[PDB]
């Protein structure tokens, strides 16, 4: 499982519990939804964007 | 000694150093996390942060522009590795802080500071799936001033027949850069869309890192500055060309790879784009 579609929607806190269900040893890092990030490759990382609300607004996906 | 990263030779970059030209005089923004003017391998020339909570844009909290800045010109020296250019004149525009990010205005802050301090080449090896106007209209001035603005293109994979070329590299200004590996396939994770103009080496990029350290990392992020590189180099022999020239000079002379929609026009060649007369090989 490299992406999390059915997390898009819910609270950034089951994201994460979830997102560490299938890769627990994912290195995840929140970050406000509509900012400009690096585009190196981290096969670790998990990177979820949040709207205001602190839900999910984007597919999370690996890397 | 130093080493040679196999991307700086997979490009052709060797054949413009055998010349004698490593992009002396010209001026090159690393807009990034900032870049760590510590290390003994990179010569950093100025810059400026716009992070309003790291001031300092000669210290990277994150280590991704060091690594950038270190395959744009990391030093020809006896230590270390070479950069595709390795006597650019470098710029730290700190635009993302320690966790990688940057607001919309930071990133546009960073592209007007390059413009008025008469940047020859702009890297953004950074990204997301929205534009906005402003940020169109800041990528578009620069290239309006002369500035060739090179990005990377994503590392968003394929979805069916969607193109998943992120902004900046989206915006038709924009030299969009994709991933290949040393055998010129394209890196799984690289984006895709008609957007793709060329490619450059994105897996297992050795660099420079903060502390006076040295890694591999993949990403589009490590496939733009060969090309921003390849840009300064093609200005050192061609003081004169146009950005609209040296653009033109690496999209007219890559080798051809797959199909465009996943290669765009293939693996750039700075030996054959510092030519006059260009040609694909
Ligand atoms: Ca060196
Ligand atoms: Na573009």
């Amino acid at each position: 499982k490299t992406e999390w579609p059915e997390l898009v929607g819910k609270s950034v806190e089951e994201a994460k519990k979830v997102i560490l269900q299938d890769k627990p040893a994912a290195q995840i890092i929140v970050l406000p939804v509509g900012t400009i990030v690096t585009k190196e490759y981290r096969i670790d990382r998990v990177r979820l964007f949040v709207d205001r609300l602190d839900n999910i607004a984007q597919v999370p996906r690996v890397g | 000694a130093q080493s040679v990263p196999y991307g700086v030779s997979q490009i052709k970059a060797p054949a413009l150093h055998s010349q004698g030209y490593t992009g002396s005089n010209v001026k090159v923004a690393v807009i990034d996390s900032g870049i760590d003017s510590s290390h003994p391998d990179l010569k950093v020339a100025g810059g400026a942060s716009m992070v309003p909570s790291e001031t300092n844009p000669f210290q990277d909290n994150n280590s991704h522009g060091t690594h950038v800045a270190g395959t744009v010109a990391a030093l020809n020296n006896s230590i270390g590795v070479l950069g595709v250019a390795p006597s650019a004149s470098l710029y730290a525009v700190k635009v993302l802080g320690a966790d990688g990010s940057g607001q919309y205005s930071w990133i546009i802050n960073g592209i007007e500071w390059a413009i008025a301090n008469n940047m020859d080449v702009i890297n953004m090896s950074l990204g997301g799936p929205s534009g906005s106007a402003a940020l169109k209209a800041a990528v578009d001035k620069a290239v309006a001033s002369g500035v060739v603005v090179v990005a990377a293109a994503g590392n968003e994979g394929t979805s069916g027949s969607s193109s998943t070329v992120g902004y900046p590299g989206k915006y038709p200004s924009v030299i969009a850069v994709g991933a290949v590996d040393s055998s010129n396939q394209r890196a799984s994770f690289s984006s895709v869309g008609p957007e793709l103009d060329v490619m450059a080496p994105g897996v297992s990029i050795q660099s420079t890192l903060p502390g006076n350290k040295y890694g591999a990392y993949n990403g589009t992020s490590m496939a733009s500055p060969h090309v921003a590189g390849a840009a300064a180099l093609i200005l050192s022999k061609h003081p004169n060309w146009t950005n609209t020239q040296v653009r033109s000079s690496l999209e007219n002379t890559t080798t051809k790879l797959g199909d465009s929609f996943y290669y765009g026009k293939g693996l750039i060649n700075v030996q054959a784009a510092a030519q006059h007369h260009h040609h694909h090989h």
